């Protein structure tokens, strides 16, 4: 049995229940939610076609110290940045 | 102003004389009542002109440079979001709003208003000990305006919608990292407690992929032996906890998550991915190489890469910066070839491919160069186009198997004989010593 | 020889200078290739002139798709023709997959131009919608969506909407294709300079038979005479695509071609004497 | 509620599987709000107009407001003579056909929603399949510790799709930018200042000008440019929270995983059933090597 | 009979067969609830001739009709839009203030351009001095003066 | 020894910024409880305590006194059952757990009120969630309000 | 869904290709699958055919179509696995490793089925997981072994010669059915021919590498004559890193 | 009729799980009221009878509905007009072959079992009740072990699907069908299409 | 109050059995009108 | 139970009809009632 205690507890559901009426019962025509994928997308590129793909939309040398989103993660440094590698390195 | 509301003042035209001077063609639609022009649209209720003049007043101080008084700040100041001080939004107001907003505003302190404030103390108030009903909150809008007048939309058509939803089918296909995640992601774990640090944590991976991938002249190598349980998870009722929440941390860090070859989660209760260790078997036995890049290992030989470089370039072919890079990702770190270097490998393989290429029967895989589709991703060739058996192969984990492989020479730079008599004398088991 | 290139030259030469350039033409002819869409057009196009088999017509598709076909001039216009024919004669097919604009006589205003805009007549020639069109990437085939419909609806002639002048080959010239050194090879059907397009129209035995339908009067016979340039144009642009698009590749390839290869031979010369050294 | 509920999780999870960004709780929730809050503005003004709904010849009407609310009824002195029980089948037919008409035109609303709604999600979704890295492989191949394995069969059935031009960035940007100087170009061209002065050059002013809506009258000021939200380089929730508390990182990551898996799982129902609706699979395990054998 | 099943697919009517159409769900719900909504809207009116067609056709006692049209300015989306930028989205963003980003905007294209040319020469430099590197810009302490 | 902070999901410093103020200031009948609350992943009672806050702050921000009947008007329900429960155990104060009634229901007790919930229907929205639709009788009218002496 | 899916056919996305009729008699074929598979359930023996680590829908790249592959696993190998089992049940061989039925099995010629079916499991078995795709290159230990051995003074002389005994010896096993083994004898290596029905495990060597010399291994694509270029192409395919790690445990 | 057709509305609807145990025959209504619910269980008694021409009236229930599903004229084109004209009995693999549902059991007592399965239970999170349920019915409901295509109870078995398309699929008429019958009643026992 | 229709509810489990032995099963207008009634006032029950 | 993969399908028990989940006639998508999420952090409170 419920505790007159816990109650209360139940009330917002309760309270939707009352409220769902109209346009909040309402689901979109046509359309589950449940979007299966169809084709296959691959947008990755090597890596010089990469090296000024984002200046115009960022600043040059984009991907410079980016170990993820490059297979060459020091190409594109200044020799200052590549030296500061190595010395923490040794 | 797109609306029913959004219509203008009463305006003048002349006399008879100027009204037919000015219209060339009249049509008349059918008699409908007058709607009052909402608040925006009416100049006597909307007039700025106070506020228009502080504008002005401080117009010259807007064309000089910014500059900071604390010399040698830099990073700029973050605002915050919905913060009142940054709203710039004035949905309805009006001259009408702020002037009702200002009143308000005044008779709830003077005191914020002058410029040499006087001491401000709460005194008794004349609508009563509740009077907060009559005052409060902000000045109100009229309700006609909030829900008649607000812009036409633009209908959103059909086409647009099925990108979009396409653009949301795509994104729900899986990425191959996610089911079993690779040793070499997993070492990545940084926590800002004071704990984490003092145990290098990933070490004897980070140990791996320095060896293997990194020149002896730079590289940093971590010892278990010194680190605090010897670099290891303690047993486990011994450690007072420290271990335990170590592992805990670590296993829910390293779980896998999404739907695996068989359709289901890692977790799930009755069926099981790699049991016994037959995936890792599975990639022991094959292993991940092109049959494009023995080849060319096998062609090119001994001689220089970049020896080579220059001379598969003349000098009007193409930049050789851009083959060498190429190259370099493809060989290790193995990807599929750029339509570059599939062409240069192309007209430089040619003979070691006709070779490869000169016995096969029909119905069976060919190996073949052809970039007459645009996309380079070896999954959409049949994994005809290298020699690749894989679809994706993730960087890390292909250039220890190649390198595990001992053709190229990483900390083999040294004197040539010198080095190979190290590899003889001491044999790879050199490094079971760790000091 | 350095100079005189056909299209299939231009990418493979390309395809070392620009790996991205040549990639992006290559995918775009693929999905090119993939509509029914754009096949279906090209192929109810040019059946009238040959009037023959669709095995002919077929096989000059996939040909124009990789810029080894180009239609002579002559063939053009006559092709053009037998289209006003076609879709008068019968008005069904060619109003419901062809389209026109159509006049609203719930607007009436004082012109020349606008009343035969305004009352039972073709206003434009329409282009098709950017979901059956020639390839736009899927970033911004959104705003492309979006710019044309904004543009339609409030009648703006501009961007997207508006069809670049196609080129033709010559009626002297007996060449086949666009090349990169050979400009009088193609020929522009302007407002100003016409191609004949009128002379063969009038000339022509359909003349009177689409002289009846009293709603291609105002694109015959417009205060712009550019009515018929314009039906011209778009409708070869929304035909056949892809001779704008080629005529694009070769224009940037003989653009940006030079600069190429200052930066190729500086750079390998670089590492040249740096290994030699 | 459910559909919008659904791509809302699709959009969270997705965004942890494919790059390590998190989306925040107050985020997530904001969402959805913004969609209910949208249709409870349907409702406001839904509310101000009638629908009527007629049985029997015109003999009994009824008039409702769409939402289902009971207004008026009219009814012929006919119907007086029926029954009790006749009479309230009669007037419940009638409300019922009432309620119809005014679901029909709700449903039409609610498509409208569903459009506004992928409409905000673009900048995000499209945010994550607009990258140089961004990658899938077809949910056929299998999948290996090292990596993915290559689906044999059909090898003309594979067709990767990019959505990337491969030289230079060309963003959604530069093309609203595009679209702006087509604007002024067409503007500033003496046909186009002709045009201006017509009624459908003034329709476009008073709905796509911004600039000339007077100060404190409602919608945006000024024309925005689309939103750039990149995945990859833009951090989210997770940065905040790996300085903060690492134990509410885990647990966020945690809900992120939990409802990717969600998600795919729900994929694969649907797949599992359009599959037993073409018969191409039975309806109880026939293959079972293709499970147990892992 | 063909005729008489070809009458079977005709809906229902109240002249010829005398029942009403089934509508199940509201039936499910409201059934009982009926009588309170009736009485809700003041009981029902007994009016004459409502569907009842006169002489020549027309309607007597003319019939009401639904003023029911979809609302189409109601985009909540730039109701309630972002506080400073004027963008309709959602989406909860924490910018920089303007003037702090104009500043240091400026400050980076300033240094950058001041490692990568320092000479001013005009293209790009990967092996710059230490001097330009470690360099402190002279227009902060113009700035200062 | 302060550091660390349960529920990192929703942050102090990031409701300072009060969500909607452009909206429900300018017509809050319009902007019941409900429509704010679908924003937090929360529970009533905490949610509820949230949006008080977000109205003070508003008010505090934008130079105006704050509606002091705010928190009787969310929390009404709460508000009455204090206001019987002290009239019934006699203290003042708020009533807490050990003091509540043991009668246990069935599990189906809420029944009739479900689909009382779930058949009603409403003429506009307002009616929909007035904040008034708590009391009834005369008695609900007379607790609700024996605070002001005013009303 | 892959549970339910029959197990030839491949799940993929609708095209809307399909007419009612091939859209029923599909649905047909699914019924008949799902009947077969509950006798094959039932059918099932102790022993089965290994899983292969390599898609094999299409063929295996330069060797194999589709059918020639497909008729060694699906037709003779799953043949001889019935064999296996239908013999190694109610006999003292009954639940015991594939080794113990063949090296219990070895020289009699009383429970020459057993035995034959047995070593031909184990023969097809080490074949599939000889063969990868793509081939591989030879490793350097494994040719410092093989070069100390065969090698005439030449670079990797070992692997042209290797490539070639294995030819050699391929044409002198003249009955077509059998194989041929790289193996390692313990001592020293060498490319020895087993007959059909006898096992590298029986006469206890160690395996390395293992070439199908049946005449139904070769006949649907390289016909009758074609079984040089057959060797050649093997090796095109082969995998050797494997023949390297078992070489190296065998040492040690 | 309102009350039945209201009643399948309800138990279409219900809110919270609503799981039919179908032990025995279902007359129209009834074969409404049992295949309705979201979880919908046969065990081998279970059976769906939707006739009612026989007793001169059209058949009642919304089981029209999964009858003439597309679905159901990809699978076994024909049988719509099959048990629709002639009152003609389904059993428990017909609905499962259908997809009419997706649960079967072979368990004496189930209600019993069910019962103290979800007396061990603890909490209502809908976490927790996804889980209980889902796990009941997978080791259960779903065969996943130990069923066979023998052992369902069918009366559409194969060679009668054949019979069917071939009879009543795609015919115009009740009296196409029977002359169509009478044509086949007509056939010798050593024709190769008997 | 027919004894038509009976019940057995566990803690978070509910029974809902139809009992008509007498005329095969079949439901009268007050019974089915009853059924929809103790179907939703199952369902709809907290604990269920 | 979140881990266990099983009963994460009932969530989506609507894709068991095809054209109704596309068609919303029922109002009932979820598992406790009218959809997934009505409230998660309420609700489940009621018991003791
Ligand atoms: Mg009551």
């Amino acid at each position: 049995k419920v505790p007159h205690s816990l109650i209360y507890n139940i009330y917002p559901y309760l309270e939707e229940i009352r409220r769902r009426k109209g346009m909040m019962a309402m689901h979109p025509p046509g359309k589950d939610g449940l979007l299966m994928p169809d084709r296959v997308v691959d947008n990755r590129l090597p890596d010089h076609l990469k090296r000024g793909y984002y200046d115009d939309v960022y600043w040059k040398d984009f991907f410079a110290g980016s170990d993820e989103h490059l297979n060459e993660p020091r190409m594109g440094l200044r020799g200052d940045e590549m030296r500061r590698r190595l010395e923490e390195a040794q | 102003g797109g609306s029913v509301l959004d219509r203008s003042v009463a305006v003048p035209i002349g006399d008879s004389t100027q009204v037919r001077e000015l219209f060339v063609e009249t049509k008349v639609l059918g008699v409908e009542p007058l709607q009052s022009p909402p608040s925006w649209r009416t100049p006597f209720r909307n007039d700025f002109a106070e506020e228009r003049l502080k504008e002005l007043q401080r117009a010259p101080f807007k064309r000089e440079k910014y500059v900071s008084l604390i010399q040698g700040k830099y990073t700029p100041k973050v605002k915050k979001f919905g913060y009142t001080q940054h709203t710039t939004v004035d949905d309805f107001e009006t001259k009408e709003y702020k002037d009702r907003l200002l009143s308000k505003q005044f008779f709830q302190n003077p005191q914020a208003f002058e410029v040499v404030p006087d001491r401000h103390e709460r005194s008794v108030q004349f609508g009563g000990k509740w009077e907060y009903q009559r005052t409060h909150g902000l000045p109100t809008v009229d309700r006609n305006e909030l829900e008649n007048g607000w812009s036409e939309v633009e209908p959103i058509s059909d086409g647009e919608m099925k990108v979009i939803e396409q653009a949301l089918r795509d994104i729900s296909g899986p990425r191959p990292g996610n089911f079993v995640k690779p040793p070499s992601k997993t070492k990545s774990l940084q926590l800002s407690e004071s704990w984490w640090e003092p145990l290098g944590y990933g070490w004897e991976q980070h140990n791996e992929e320095q060896k293997a991938l990194c020149d002896v002249t730079e590289q940093r190598l971590i010892d278990g032996s010194n680190l605090p349980f010897g670099g290891k998870l303690p047993p486990f009722g011994t450690s007072y906890g420290m271990g335990e929440r170590m592992r805990a941390i670590i296993e829910d860090y390293s779980k896998g998550f999404g739907l695996g070859p068989h359709g289901h989660s890692p977790t799930h209760d009755t069926i099981h991915y790699n049991t016994l260790n037959a995936e890792g078997e599975r990639v022991r036995d094959l292993g991940y190489t092109d049959a494009l890049g023995r080849l060319f290992s096998e062609k090119l030989g001994d001689r220089d890469v970049h020896q080579w470089a220059v001379e598969s370039c003349a000098d009007g072919e193409a930049d050789v910066r851009q083959l060498l890079l190429s190259l370099h990702e493809w060989r290790e770190r193995g990807r599929p070839p750029s339509l570059l270097l599939a062409n240069v490998l192309s007209k430089y393989l040619e003979e070691e491919i006709a070779a490869f290429n000169k016995g096969i029967p029909e119905n069976a895989p060919k190996l073949q160069l052809e970039t007459s589709d645009g996309t380079l991703a070896h999954s959409g060739s049949g994994g005809s186009r290298s020699g690749t058996m894989w679809a994706d192969v993730d960087p890390t984990t292909f250039a220890l198997h190649q390198a595990s492989q001992s053709t190229r020479s990483t900390r083999c730079d040294e004197p040539f004989i010198l080095h190979l008599v190290k590899r003889a004398k001491l044999g790879e088991c050199v490094t079971n010593f760790t000091d | 020889q350095n100079e005189d290139k056909m299209v299939v030259h231009v990418l493979e030469e390309l395809s070392l200078r620009n790996d991205g350039l040549v990639m992006d033409i290559q995918y775009a002819i693929r999905e090119n290739k993939k509509n029914r869409r754009l096949r279906w057009e090209f192929v109810t196009t040019l059946l009238p002139v040959f009037g023959g088999n669709e095995a002919k017509v077929e096989q000059l598709y996939s040909d124009y798709c990789d810029g080894k076909y180009v239609p002579n001039i002559t063939v053009a216009v006559e092709a053009f023709i037998a289209f006003l024919h076609n879709a008068t004669q019968h008005p069904e097919t060619y109003s419901a997959s062809d389209y026109f604009d159509i006049d609203d006589g719930k607007s009436s205003t004082a012109s020349g131009t606008g009343d035969q805009p305004s009352a039972g007549q073709y206003t434009t020639l329409k282009l098709l919608d950017p979901l059956e069109g020639p390839f736009v990437f899927d970033n911004v085939k959104v705003e492309y969506i979006q710019t044309v419909e904004r543009f339609r609806r409030h009648g703006i002639r501009a961007g997207p909407v508006m069809a670049p002048a196609t080129g033709f080959i010559a009626a002297n010239c007996k060449s086949l294709n666009y090349f990169t050194r050979r400009q009088e090879e193609v020929v522009y059907v302007t407002n100003d300079s016409d191609q004949g397009l009128r002379r063969s129209l009038e000339n022509s035995a359909y003349h009177k038979t689409i002289a009846a339908n009293p709603a291609l009067q105002y694109l015959l016979k417009a205060r712009r005479g550019a009515a018929l340039v314009e039906t011209f144009n778009r409708f070869f642009y929304r035909t056949m695509p892809m001779l704008n698009f080629y005529q694009n590749v070769l224009k940037h390839y003989s653009e940006t071609i030079q600069p190429l290869r200052q930066a190729a031979k500086s750079s390998t010369r670089g590492l040249a004497r740096a290994l030699e050294s | 509620m459910e559909v919008y509920r659904r791509i809302t999780e699709r959009v969270r999870g997705a965004l942890w599987a494919h790059h390590g960004r998190l989306m925040s709780e107050r985020q997530f929730h904001r969402i959805l709000a913004f969609v209910y809050n949208n249709k409870y503005e349907y409702q406001i003004r839904f509310d101000r107009m009638e629908v009527v709904g007629r049985e029997w010849g015109g003999r009994v009407e009824v008039v409702t407001t769409p939402a289902g609310f009971l207004k008026r009824v009219r009814v012929n002195p006919c119907v007086e003579d029926l029954t009790l029980y006749q009479q309230q089948q009669l007037i419940l037919s009638a409300y019922a056909n009432a309620c119809a008409d005014g679901r029909k035109l709700m449903e039409q609303a609610e498509m409208n929603i569903y459009k506004q709604f992928l409409k905000d999600l673009k900048p995000i979704v499209m945010g994550i399949r607009d990258n140089p890295e961004f990658y899938t492989v077809s949910e056929n191949s299998i999948e290996t510790i090292g990596g993915v394995l290559q689906t044999g069969d059909s090898n003309n059935l594979c067709h990767t799709h990019r959505t990337i031009p491969a030289a230079k960035a060309r963003q959604p940007a530069d093309e609203v930018r595009a679209r702006q100087e087509w604007e002024q170009k067409w503007i500033n061209s003496p046909r186009g200042q002709s045009w201006a002065l017509t009624l459908r050059g003034k329709t476009y002013f008073a709905l796509h000008g911004p600039q000339y809506r007077p100060r404190g009258a409602p919608g945006a000021k000024k024309e925005t440019l689309p939103l750039d939200i990149p995945a990859p380089y833009t951090a989210m929730d997770e940065k905040r929270l790996l300085k903060k508390n690492w134990m509410a990182y885990l647990d966020n990551k945690h809900v992120a995983e939990v409802m990717w898996t969600r998600v795919k799982i729900a994929d694969r129902e649907k797949r599992q059933r359009l599959l037993q609706e073409t018969g191409r699979a039975w309806h109880r395990p026939i293959n079972e090597e293709a499970i147990n054998r892992w | 009979d063909d005729s008489d099943i070809l009458r079977l697919r005709a809906p229902l009517t109240y002249d010829m067969d005398s029942t009403a159409a089934l509508h199940v769900p509201t039936h499910c719900g409201k059934a009982s609830r009926l009588a309170g909504m009736l009485q809700d809207a003041g009981g029902v009116q007994v009016l004459d001739g409502l569907g009842e067609v006169d002489d020549k056709g027309e309607p007597k006692v003319p019939p009401l009709q639904s003023n029911a049209s979809v609302p189409t300015n109601v985009s909540f989306y730039e109701m309630a839009r972002h506080p400073w930028e004027d963008r309709a989205s959602s989406w909860r963003r924490d910018g920089f203030t303007e003037g702090s980003l104009e500043y240091f905007e400026s400050q980076y294209r300033s240094a950058e351009r001041a490692v990568y040319d320092e000479e001013g020469r005009g293209v790009r430099n990967y092996w710059p001095s230490r001097d330009a590197v470690e360099g402190i810009a002279q227009e902060e302490e113009n700035d200062a003066q | 020894r302060l550091r660390y902070e349960i529920n990192e999901d929703y942050k102090v410093r990031d409701e300072l910024g009060p969500e909607l103020f452009a909206l429900w200031s300018k017509a809050p009948e319009r902007w019941p409880p409900e429509r704010l609350s679908k924003m937090y992943g929360l529970d009533f009672t905490l949610v509820r305590k949230i949006l008080v806050w977000h109205h003070f702050k508003a008010c505090y921000d934008a130079c105006v006194e704050p509606d002091w009947s705010l928190p009787k008007r969310l929390f009404a329900l709460e508000w009455i059952r204090d206001v019987r429960a002290r009239k019934h155990g006699l203290f003042y104060g708020k009533m807490r757990f050990a003091e509540q009634k043991i009668t246990f229901y069935s599990d189906r007790f809420l029944f009739r009120d479900l689909v009382n919930r779930r058949e009603a229907s409403y003429a506009n929205v307002w009616e929909m969630d007035d904040p008034y639709r708590f009391l009834q009788t005369e008695q609900d009218y007379e607790d609700y309000w024996g605070d002001n002496y005013d009303v | 869904y892959h549970a339910y899916v029959p197990k030839g056919a491949s799940v993929q996305m609708g095209e809307t290709f399909m007419p009612s009729n091939i859209a029923t008699a599909v649905f047909r074929e699914t019924e008949a699958a799902a009947a077969r598979a509950d006798k094959t359930k039932e059918e099932t023996g102790f022993f089965s055919q290994p899983r292969l680590n390599y898609p094999v829908s299409s063929g295996i790249p330069a060797l194999f179509s589709k059918d020639q592959f497909d008729m060694q696993y699906s037709l003779f190998h799953r043949d001889v696995v019935e064999t296996l089992n239908r013999h190694t049940l109610g006999t003292p061989l009954e639940g015991h490793n594939l080794e113990t039925v063949i090296r219990k099995t070895s020289f009699d010629a009383t429970q020459a089925v057993a035995h034959t079916a047995a070593s031909e499991h184990f023969n097809y078995c080490f074949f599939y997981k000889s063969l990868r795709p793509w081939g591989t290159a030879p490793p350097p230990r494994l040719r410092e072994a093989l070069q100390l051995q065969y090698g005439t003074n030449g670079s990797a002389d070992a692997m042209d010669e290797v490539r070639r005994i294995v030819w050699v010896t391929a044409a002198s096993h003249q009955e077509r059915c059998g194989w041929v083994y790289l193996v390692w004898s313990g001592v020293h290596f060498d490319v020895v021919e087993f007959p059909h029905g006898s096992c590298p495990i029986a006469s206890d060597l160690i395996p390395l590498l293992a070439l199908n010399v049946h005449e139904s291994a070769y006949i649907l694509d390289y016909g009758t004559s074609g079984l040089k270029q057959y060797v050649e192409n093997y090796f095109k395919a082969c995998n050797w890193p494997l023949a390297e790690r078992y070489y190296l445990m065998a040492i040690g | 009729l309102r009350q039945h057709a209201s009643l399948i509305w309800r138990v279409y609807t219900a809110p919270r799980p609503l799981m039919t145990l179908t032990n025995g025959k279902c007359r129209g209504t009834g074969c409404g009221l049992s295949l309705f619910a979201k979880y919908c269980a046969l065990k081998d008694s279970s059976e769906f009878i939707f006739d009612g021409p026989n007793v001169g009236i059209t058949p009642y229930g919304g089981m029209t509905r999964l009858l003439a599903r597309p679905e159901t004229s990809l699978k076994y084109p024909g049988l719509a007009e099959f048990v629709v004209l002639t009152g003609a009995s389904l059993f428990a693999g017909d609905a499962l072959r259908l997809g009419w549902t997706d649960l079967f059991t072979t368990i004496p007592d189930m209600t019993y079992h069910i019962k103290e399965w979800f007396d061990t239970t603890e909490h209502m999170h809908n976490d927790a009740v996804a889980w209980q349920l889902g796990h009941l019915l997978e080791t259960c409901f779903k065969m996943k072990e130990s069923h066979s295509s023998a052992m369902e109870r069918a009366a559409i078995t194969p060679t009668r699907a054949r019979w069917v398309e071939d009879a009543f699929a795609d015919q115009p008429s009740v009296n196409d069908i029977m002359r169509t019958l009478t044509e086949i009643e007509q056939l010798p026992f050593q024709s190769t299409h008997n | 109050a027919n004894r038509t229709i009976t019940g057995n509810d566990g803690r978070f489990s509910k029974t809902i059995m139809i009992n008509e032995p007498q005329c095969n099963q079949a439901l009268s207008a007050k019974t089915a009108s009853e059924l929809s009634k103790e179907i939703d006032k199952a369902t709809n029950a907290v604990y269920s | 139970f979140v881990d266990l993969e099983t009963g994460t399908s009932l969530y989506f028990r609507d894709t068991r009809d095809s054209a109704e989940a596309i068609a919303h006639a029922a109002d009932s998508k979820g598992i406790k009632g009218m959809d997934n999420a009505i409230d998660l952090y309420n609700e489940y409170r009621i018991v003791p």
